[PDB]
């Protein structure tokens, strides 16, 4: 939130009365809460990614099996579908 | 031409006023060169080198070469070498000036 | 500055001050084209170039109507001669053109929904003339001073040239401290026409 | 001699 | 123009789970004969899913 | 008649062109001409290919190979037939030529 | 926010409201961590979408 | 460290070369011996999307001017996504994900410098292949080995610690910027 | 073949001899019904493509230097793959010309938009349908119990055709 | 509303100034202006306000420029400016007007009609005298053109002093052939950019 | 089995070069540097190497050479003295044979034709029939001597021109090589048997953007044949460097410095073309007999060279053992069809039969194929040359600028004066005086051949081809006799040199003595140069900011490329380089 | 296609950019001539 | 209809009036290059009907013709390999469309042939003869 073009504007109406967009501006006037770049790239390779194309590691455990490698590519799981819970429909199509 | 002049101008045969004359005028008589409404350096160094001779021991090749006021001199000078020989003359002090114009140039050598 | 660019145009020493794009001011030594390089030149408002033309000028003093006015050519000077001379564009800028507008007149009507204002003017001037000035400066009509311009067709206004005491354009021009900005407000298609 | 170890023989 | 709607195609293996995981279960009883070393077991089971 | 078209909100009854993001005619025909010309120049950036005779046009081909079909028969170099209508000079110099 | 944008958007400014949102509102918005970046994100996203 | 050639050249099978390029710094040229014996479908469309032979189907079959996408240190180092640079969108010579045509022996055991060819499913092969950085067994029998790495190896490993991640997204921008076929060597 | 000779020439790279090659196409004996002239370059590319069913040797499929004929006419052969059945059967016509005939969509107003029509398959005209798909994967194909019809297909089409047929044992 | 106003080199007020022009005509005053700035232009006037003149001297002005500004050299069958007029009197006309201007500016034009040895005489003339400007029918510069005797590597101007007739087919579009000639000249790439420029003077449109 | 080769195959040009840009590859788009293929190729060291203790200390300035056609331009100098200069351009002489055909069409159309009165005017079908006047050539002076000026023909291309036009044979006419590369204007004297001067002037093509045009000066009896083949005895050459970085002074300094102290006389990539595998590697391959590598080492070459054959190369590599007899055909129709030269058009039939018939399956075919091949001779002199530049960079690295008991020519000598001999077979070995050295002598000689694969060039002997005889000694540093040079300001390049062709048709006379500044020099301006050359330089000038372009006009002694004083002087990119391959 | 949509859309920037031009008696469009920014009398304050 | 393509039978007939117009149902500046104009099938013209020596060579390789007689007109019709809609006279001529070679020799007897069949079929060492037929011999 540190220097913004809007702050004119901020001090003459959001100081007197809250905004729809309240809780973003407590978002950005809290500090980040990645502090370094050392930081951010421990976390970046943490971070794992599963639908991409390519091959992914297992050094980590043996046994531990992917659901891709377990089920394969054509099957997913039957997700309960219910106006609160809508999973994707037809992988085929999602393919290509 | 440039054959007769070659043959001619060669240090062991000497020269006279009389063939420089001849070789004047068959210059202003050629007919496979530049067109005359500049002139080519070799044509104008060997014509050049025809004038001094002519002007009977005013050897002067180095100013006809170098600045075009030498020509006008030279053809203040010659009185027999008259028509073509004029034209022939004007071009030649023009492409001089032109060529004495650059400065740029290096002789590296 | 590229050789091409140099070869099409050619520098030149303007003996007086000519207002045009192509002008300059008395001793400003400028690469102009070559057209209206000649014609400069051929009517003796400007000279070639020299190494005493540099060191020392002569020029036109109107009291005598005569190019016999020697001056030196240094950086004072040639600071003074060109904020003098951007006054005078200014001012020659403003006057010799007419300040067009498109806005909104709903139907017929005899005047525009959006009036005129001091910051669309400016921007207008900015826009057609490129001349950055405060919208201050600008100062509407009695008849246009409350609610703007909110008028089609011929309009004009004033704008104020500070500075022209100092820089001694007191005879140059007919008012030295005011500019009468011409404008001409018009109906033109959507994408010209804004608010 | 170093001309030779300078240039590589090859066998297109 | 809009010809897609001539070539329409449904996966089976989308309105149709069952094959889907029967083609799994296949698969897998395949890979398993395979690393046993049986011959007549993958063939057969890979026979059978190729008839499915 | 005016084609009539399934509507999807009363914005499309506002709605006059079918099609308000694309040129009115005259601007098509203008920008249409434009597109035309830069493929033309595009394509003549190089110069006149002097095609070979088998590439003439059909109007072309069988006149000049009937007026060189004396020198095909009895081959010698040299031999070739100032036919008119063969394709034009184009007045200048070409990679092709 | 790019070139090309910001000049369709001045051509066609008097139909169009804008608002902007820097890269960090716009993660806040959507709520995903700070680290994560859109371009993983976009290159995770299907290209088949619509 | 030193690297040898898992397995023996052969004269018979094409050689097809590609220079990497990182942030606009070259490092060399990779040439990649390509098993036509075993799997001749894939090293058919290797070699052309690397020469460039065929025109356009959804975008220039050609690996020239490609990024790639997805390198790690000391796993693999993956890119040649012809239609979709980012690494999203897979594209075959033949017009169709062709399916993995043999893991018996040599295109079944993934080394070290080894290539194959990635695919987003089980029996989808495409356009971007990846070459390894060290005995992958959990990648044997899955991914179809395209060939071998002869020579530009270094430059395969230094591209790997210039732009790699453990994250998989390189960090430097690195592609390539010549490809086409070779003759044995 | 990518290389453009007329663009190599004016930019200076091939030498201007070249110009009935940027012109023209390199001199063939075009296929014909009656005359099967088969390309190497065509059949490479069938057997470099991802199809299902095993080819047959060029040499093979080649007359010799069963008789050997100017047009190039052999008796079919058999599958490449004893083992393998192939799930379709094609027949050939009185004159041996095989089923792949280019007509057009409109033939009175004289359109340029031709369709081939295979005929003169019995077994599955659906595996055949799918082997169609695999060679021209971005042509309209229909299937009939009397005919395969492939949108957009002209005479080189019909040549591809035949030769894949010819590559396998019909 | 003045020659003094126009751009004019020295030479090319001498040279009216011999022909006794002093005031412009409006049709020249409009017409100079364009053609300077090099834009192909469509000369109209009412039989007898200037056009000649309208469109030579700025035509010349322009060649003026280029042999001594951008110094493009001049080249033996390859002409600066092609001027087209039908008949042989009005061609011999436009020959004198423009023999007048090259005597006045060092330039030079010829000008060639029906003759003996037509073919003869008019290759002996491009042997001897290169040219700057060629004052000739459409029909004899497509026949040159044809023949390869004269090339548009080096043209620059085209001048049509009846535009009417010589792009109706009275004059069989000769005039029509020759400047589609010239647009493949200029979009020729592997030349040097001649931005050719085309003038039509036209007492009817 | 198939032919094979060992480096990459890059095609240098575009599949459609539509945008002016030529070269495929962004760094050859950019400018080609021939660093790497020089010193492979045997230019190892830089006399600013042996003068500074330390290699390379200081880069050289990028220059960025012959971008144009006319910025390179070679007029040689024979031994008698005679410039080769255009003097003036004479066209074939067509007789007409036939009357021009007419055919009657009707005059008007109402008129029915059975009225007697019918009009009908006639129109030309045919203009009539040309033959090329075959002049009287008279049989005590067979031999014709002539100027050729060539735009940017190869040598190869010229003669095929020659064979093809006039139906005669390689070895009627003689060219001698012209140092530099052949893209430029080279204007070289020529001499040829039994032709006349009306068929040679046929010869020529006058209406090309590149022109090749001939023309003879007089007839000479056989006698003096001898005299006439007699190598070239200077070369004048004027080039035109764009881009170079620096100013007028530093420039003119480096210049001053490298004619003062002369430069190395290496045989520059003129000699060995600069594909992956070279004439040398070839003509290795041939000697030690794998003539199937040396074969596809040709082909090789010829596909980098030509985009066609690079087509149909790949196709052949990557062809099924079942179908490559056909793809061998198919390539050699191909060739046939765009009229490729004889020689290889013979060699891709004869591949194509190799592998159709069981017959002509064996090494025996393709070693009578390459004995058929005309480009031997020239390939074992590649390998000669680079041995010769491997042997001087050794000399140098050893002794240096100082002479100590070495070879000097027979007219204290000088460096100038030192010599070294290039091995042209047993006969050059056996004659020639090698220096007397202990590291460096005949052994070393021998050592280097062995190890490199040239010691066919010491077993045996090689003929002295008469177009271009040999030239055993070969002086190790030249000075230019005559150099001078102008600097112009132009950071996006638009200056340029008119041509020899250019000032003939503008009707002034050609000078070859010097640079003339008023008449070949031409100023920048945006009309200089064409629009495809501006959007070919683009890319250059987005990558070499060079303000400076270079005009130079040298004399060289007897054989030696420009090119070599302007590597040492210059870090220098050819943006023009297929006219290195020698090769079709 | 491709052609005729970059004619479009040069046509559409060409009609759009330049909305207004300077006066042809301060500077002719016609003849190349342009205006610079004289910013004499101008402010520095964000008004 | 013409504007408007197809519309119902049911009405909105006032806009379409080209259609009922249709319903109800430059040459003058080319010149006559002959009497009989261009390609004119003047009585007594030799305009033989094409037939491919490569169609022969295929009918032969198939078996519907005999080598080892010698081929005619009657030969090839009664052999179907061709119709009666292309036997006019004065007959057929033989072309060599696509054919480099005629492995076996041929003995045919045709109304007319190409140079390049004819020397094809020498080559071969078969023969030809142009037996040219009035209409009551052929
Ligand atoms: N400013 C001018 N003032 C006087 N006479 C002019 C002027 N311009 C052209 N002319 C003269 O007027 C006459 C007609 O000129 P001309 O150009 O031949 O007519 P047109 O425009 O029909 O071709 C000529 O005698 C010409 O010299
Ligand atoms: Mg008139």
């Amino acid at each position: 939130a540190v220097g913004r073009q809007e702050s004119i504007h901020n001090s003459n109406n959001i100081r007197g009365g809250m905004h729809s967009s309240h809780s973003l501006d407590l978002i950005m006037r809290q500090p980040r809460r990645v502090k370094t770049p050392e930081q951010l790239r421990a976390l970046r390779d943490r971070l794992r990614f599963i639908g991409v194309t390519g091959p992914m590691p297992q050094a980590t455990s043996v046994s531990t099996k992917s659901y891709t490698d377990t089920y394969g590519s054509r099957l997913r799981p039957r997700y309960p579908e219910s106006w609160d819970t809508v999973p994707p429909h037809q992988p085929s199509r999602e393919l290509l | 031409w440039l054959e007769a002049c070659h043959i001619y101008l060669t240090a062991g045969r000497k020269l006279t006023v009389s063939c420089a004359e001849a070789l004047i005028t068959l210059r202003g008589r050629c007919k496979d060169g530049g067109v005359l409404r500049p002139l080519d350096f070799v044509s104008v160094t060997l014509l050049a080198q025809l004038l001094e001779v002519v002007s009977h021991g005013c050897c002067s090749a180095d100013d006809l070469v170098a600045s075009p006021v030498a020509w006008d001199k030279v053809r203040q000078t010659i009185q027999g070498a008259i028509g073509e020989d004029e034209n022939t003359i004007q071009l030649l002090r023009a492409g001089r000036l032109c060529v004495a114009d650059r400065q740029a140039t290096g002789s590296l050598v | 500055m590229a050789p091409e660019l140099q070869l099409e145009y050619m520098p030149v020493l303007f003996t007086r001050t000519i207002l045009g794009p192509q002008g300059g001011f008395a001793g400003e030594e400028r690469l102009v084209k070559l057209e209206v390089a000649r014609k400069y030149m051929e009517a003796g408002h400007a000279v070639t170039p020299t190494e005493e033309l540099r060191r020392g000028l002569w020029c036109y003093n109107p009291d005598t109507d005569k190019y016999d006015c020697f001056i030196e050519r240094n950086e004072e000077f040639l600071d003074f001669a060109a904020r003098k001379r951007q006054w005078l564009d200014v001012y020659w800028r403003v006057n010799t053109g007419y300040l067009l507008f498109g806005r909104q007149s709903w139907g017929q009507g005899f005047l525009i929904n959006c009036p005129l204002r001091k910051r669309d003017v400016a921007q207008k001037l900015w826009e057609q003339y490129k001349v950055r000035i405060d919208p201050r400066l600008i100062e509407f009509r009695e008849k246009d001073r409350r609610t703007g311009i909110q008028e089609l067709g011929h309009n004009w206004c004033w704008l104020y040239l500070p500075g022209a005491e100092e820089l001694g354009i007191n005879r140059e021009v007919y008012d030295n401290k005011r500019v009468k900005v011409r404008i001409h407000v018009r109906k033109m298609n959507s994408m010209f026409a804004l608010y | 001699a170093a001309a030779a170890a300078a240039a590589a023989a090859a066998a297109a | 123009y809009n010809f897609e709607e001539k070539f329409v195609y449904f996966s089976p293996f989308d309105y149709d789970r069952t094959f889907a995981l029967v083609d799994q279960c296949l698969e897998r009883a395949e890979t398993i004969f395979n690393e046993i070393g049986d011959v007549e077991g993958a063939i057969r089971v890979l026979q059978q899913r190729k008839e499915m | 008649l005016v084609k009539r078209h399934k509507i999807t909100n009363n914005q499309m009854l506002l709605m006059r062109r079918r099609e308000p993001y694309k040129p009115t005619m005259k601007d098509r025909q203008e920008i249409a001409d434009r597109a035309k010309l830069e493929e033309f120049e595009r394509k003549n950036a190089d110069g006149l290919m002097f095609v070979p005779e088998k590439a003439l046009p059909p109007w072309q081909k069988s006149l000049a190979h009937n007026a060189k079909a004396l020198g095909s028969r009895i081959n010698f170099r040299g031999f070739r037939v100032r036919v008119a209508d063969g394709q034009d000079e184009p007045g200048f110099p070409t990679p092709f030529r | 926010d790019i070139p090309q944008v910001r000049k369709r958007i001045w051509r066609v400014r008097h139909i169009v409201k804008v608002d902007v949102l820097d890269l960090d509102e716009a993660k806040a918005l959507i709520g995903v961590p700070e680290h994560i970046s859109f371009t993983d994100l976009a290159s995770q996203l299907p290209p088949s979408f619509g | 460290l030193q690297y040898f050639v898992p397995y023996e050249r052969d004269e018979v099978n094409p050689v097809v070369f590609m220079d990497v390029t990182v942030e606009g710094d070259a490092l060399g040229r990779v040439s990649v011996e390509l098993f036509h014996d075993i799997v001749p479908k894939t090293t058919e469309n290797f070699r052309s999307l690397c020469t460039g032979e065929r025109g356009y189907s959804q975008c220039p079959l050609f690996y020239k001017g490609i990024p790639f996408h997805r390198v790690i240190p000391g796993f693999i180092v993956q890119g040649g996504d012809i239609l979709l640079k980012d690494g999203r969108g897979n594209v075959s010579v033949f017009g169709f994900p062709f399916p993995d045509e043999s893991f018996e022996g040599k295109a079944g055991k993934h080394l070290r410098g080894t290539v194959a060819m990635a695919h987003s499913a089980p029996n989808q092969n495409g356009s971007q292949f990846f070459f390894n950085l060290a005995r992958n067994d959990h990648l044997d029998g899955k991914f179809v080995v395209c060939g071998q790495v002869i020579d530009g190896w270094e430059v395969v490993d230094r591209v790997a610690v210039l732009s790699g991640s453990s994250c998989g997204t390189p960090v430097s921008r690195a592609w390539i910027t010549e490809c086409g076929q070779s003759s044995g060597d | 073949s990518p290389t453009d000779v007329a663009a190599n020439i004016s930019a200076g790279a091939m030498p201007p001899e070249a110009n009935v090659a940027a012109a023209l196409p390199v001199p063939r004996i075009q296929y014909s019904k009656w005359n099967r002239a088969l390309r190497s370059d065509v059949y490479d590319e069938l057997l470099k493509l991802p199809l299902r069913y095993k080819l047959h040797d060029f040499a093979k499929l080649c007359p010799p230097q069963g008789r050997d004929s100017a047009v190039g006419y052999l008796p079919p052969l058999g599958p490449a793959d004893p083992l393998d059945t192939i799930p379709f059967f094609v027949h050939r016509s009185s004159n041996g010309v095989l089923p792949g005939k280019v007509f057009s969509m409109h033939p009175r107003n004289l359109m340029p938009a031709f369709y081939l029509r295979i005929q003169q398959v019995e077994g599955d005209m659906f595996r055949f349908e799918e082997e169609l798909l695999k060679i021209f994967p971005t042509k309209k194909i229909f299937v009939r119990s009397h005919s395969i019809y492939v949108y957009n297909v002209a005479l080189d089409g019909r040549m591809v055709l035949h030769h894949w047929l010819l590559g396998l044992g019909f | 509303t003045s020659f003094e106003d126009m751009p004019l080199y020295p030479e090319l007020r001498s040279a009216l100034r011999q022909l006794r022009i002093t005031t412009p005509s409006p049709i020249q005053q409009s017409a100079v202006e364009v053609i300077m700035q090099r834009k192909d232009t469509v000369v109209a006037a009412p039989h007898g306000e200037g056009k000649t003149l309208a469109y030579l001297l700025p035509l010349y002005q322009n060649m003026i420029k280029d042999r001594d500004v951008y110094k493009i050299p001049l080249r033996e069958r390859r002409p600066r400016m092609i001027l087209l007029a039908p008949t042989r009197e009005l061609i011999a006309q436009l020959h004198h007007v423009c023999s007048v201007l090259g005597e006045a500016t060092g330039l030079h034009a010829i000008s060639f009609t029906s003759r003996k040895r037509a073919n003869h005489r008019l290759s002996r003339l491009l042997k001897q005298q290169l040219v700057d400007v060629m004052i000739m029918d459409p029909k004899i510069v497509l026949r040159l053109i044809r023949a390869r005797r004269v090339f548009l590597d080096d043209l620059r101007y085209v001048a049509v002093d009846e535009a009417d007739g010589m792009l109706s087919s009275q004059h069989d579009h000769d005039a029509v052939h020759l400047l589609m000639k010239v647009q493949k000249r200029v979009m020729f790439k592997h030349l040097w950019p001649v931005q050719t420029q085309t003038v039509f003077a036209t007492a009817f449109i | 089995m198939k032919v094979s080769s060992r480096g990459p195959i890059v095609r240098w040009a575009l599949s459609r070069p539509t945008s002016g840009l030529v070269s495929s590859p962004s760094e050859w788009r950019c400018g080609r540097d021939l660093s790497d293929e020089e010193k492979h190729s045997g230019l190892l060291l830089r006399i600013r190497d042996i003068c500074q203790p330390l290699a390379k200390n200081d880069q050289l300035p990028v220059a960025v050479v012959k971008a144009q056609p006319s910025d390179l331009q070679v007029n040689e100098v024979d031994a008698v003295g005679d410039v080769a200069a255009l003097s003036k351009v004479v066209k074939g002489k067509w007789r007409k044979i036939s009357r021009q055909k007419t055919l009657l069409i009707e005059d008007d159309a109402r008129t029915p034709f059975s009225d007697p009165s019918k009009s009908f005017s006639p129109r030309v079908q045919s203009y009539g029939e040309y033959v090329r006047l075959t002049g009287k050539l008279p049989r005590d002076l067979p031999v014709l001597r002539f100027v050729l000026y060539r735009d940017s023909y190869s040598l190869n291309s010229v003669e095929n021109r020659l064979g093809y036009v006039l139906s005669l044979q390689p070895d009627c006419v003689f060219l001698r090589d012209q140092p530099g590369g052949s893209f430029g204007c080279i204007t070289q004297h020529g001499v040829c048997l039994g032709v006349t001067k009306e068929i040679l002037s046929h010869a020529s093509r006058h209406y090309n953007l590149h022109p090749l045009i001939f023309e003879p000066r007089e007839y000479f009896s056989t006698d003096k044949l001898h005299s006439l083949l007699q190598g070239a005895r200077g070369h004048h050459h004027r080039v035109l460097l764009r881009c170079v970085e620096g100013s007028q002074d530093t420039i003119r300094a480096l210049l001053k410095k490298t004619a003062e102290r002369g430069f190395i006389n290496y045989f520059w990539l003129d000699r060995f073309s600069v594909g992956t595998n070279r004439f040398f590697d070839m003509a290795v391959l041939a000697a030690r007999g794998d003539y199937l590598k040396s074969i596809g080492a040709l082909l090789h070459c010829v596909a980098e060279s030509n985009g066609v054959h690079y087509d149909h190369f790949l196709k052949y590599l990557n062809a099924d053992p079942s179908t490559v007899p056909g793809i061998a055909q198919t390539w050699a129709t191909t060739a046939k069809h765009m009229r490729s030269p004889n020689w290889i058009v013979q060699l891709l039939r004869g591949l194509h039969k190799y592998h159709a018939d069981a017959e002509c399956g064996k090494s025996s075919y393709l070693a009578e194929l390459w004995s058929a091949l005309p480009m031997r001779e020239a390939l074992r002199r590649s390998a000669a040359e680079f041995v010769w530049n491997a042997m001087a960079s050794q000399r140098l690295l050893s002794k240096g600028l100082n002479v100590v008991e070495g070879d000097v020519v027979r007219m204290t000598f000088k460096i100038t004066d030192v010599v070294l001999p290039v091995p042209y077979g047993s006969v050059a070995a056996n004659n020639c005086l090698f220096p007397h050295l202990s590291p460096l002598d005949k052994k070393l000689y021998v050592e280097f051949a062995t190890k490199h694969g040239m010691s066919f060039l010491f077993d045996e002997q090689m003929p002295s081809p008469l177009s271009n005889p040999l030239q055993f000694y070969r002086h190790l540093i030249t000075k230019p006799v005559n150099m001078q040079v102008s600097v112009i300001r132009d950071p996006n390049s638009l200056t340029s040199i008119k041509s020899d062709l250019a000032v003939m048709q503008e009707r002034k006379l050609v000078q070859i003595g010097d640079i003339d500044y008023s008449t070949r020099v031409r100023e920048p301006c945006v009309y200089n140069v064409s629009e495809r050359f501006t959007e070919k330089m683009e890319e250059i000038l987005k990558t070499h900011r060079g303000p400076n372009s270079v005009v130079l006009s040298c004399y060289l002694p007897e054989d030696s490329s420009p090119f070599v004083m302007l590597r040492e002087v210059f870090d220098l990119r050819h943006a023009s380089f297929h006219d290195l391959y020698g090769l079709l | 296609a491709a052609a005729a949509a970059a004619a479009a859309a040069a046509a559409a920037a060409a009609a759009a950019a330049a909305a207004a031009a300077a006066a042809a008696a301060a500077a002719a469009a016609a003849a190349a001539a342009a205006a610079a920014a004289a910013a004499a009398a101008a402010a520095a304050a964000a008004a | 209809m013409i504007k408007m393509g197809w519309m119902k039978i049911g009405g909105s007939w006032k806009y379409s009036r080209g259609y009922n117009d249709r319903r109800r149902v430059r040459f003058m500046l080319a010149p006559r290059v002959s009497a009989g104009g261009p390609r004119n099938r003047y009585e007594g013209k030799l305009v033989f009907s094409p037939l491919r020596l490569s169609k022969l060579l295929w009918a032969i390789d198939t078996g519907r013709i005999n080598p080892n007689e010698v081929i005619t007109l009657y030969h090839l019709r009664q052999a179907n390999v061709v119709g009666e809609r292309e036997i006019v006279w004065p007959g057929f001529v033989l072309i060599s469309n696509g054919v480099r070679r005629v492995p076996y020799p041929i003995h045919i007897e045709l109304q007319n042939a190409s140079a390049e069949s004819i020397r094809l079929i020498e080559e071969a060492g078969g023969s030809f003869t142009c037996v040219y037929m009035t209409h009551e011999g052929l």
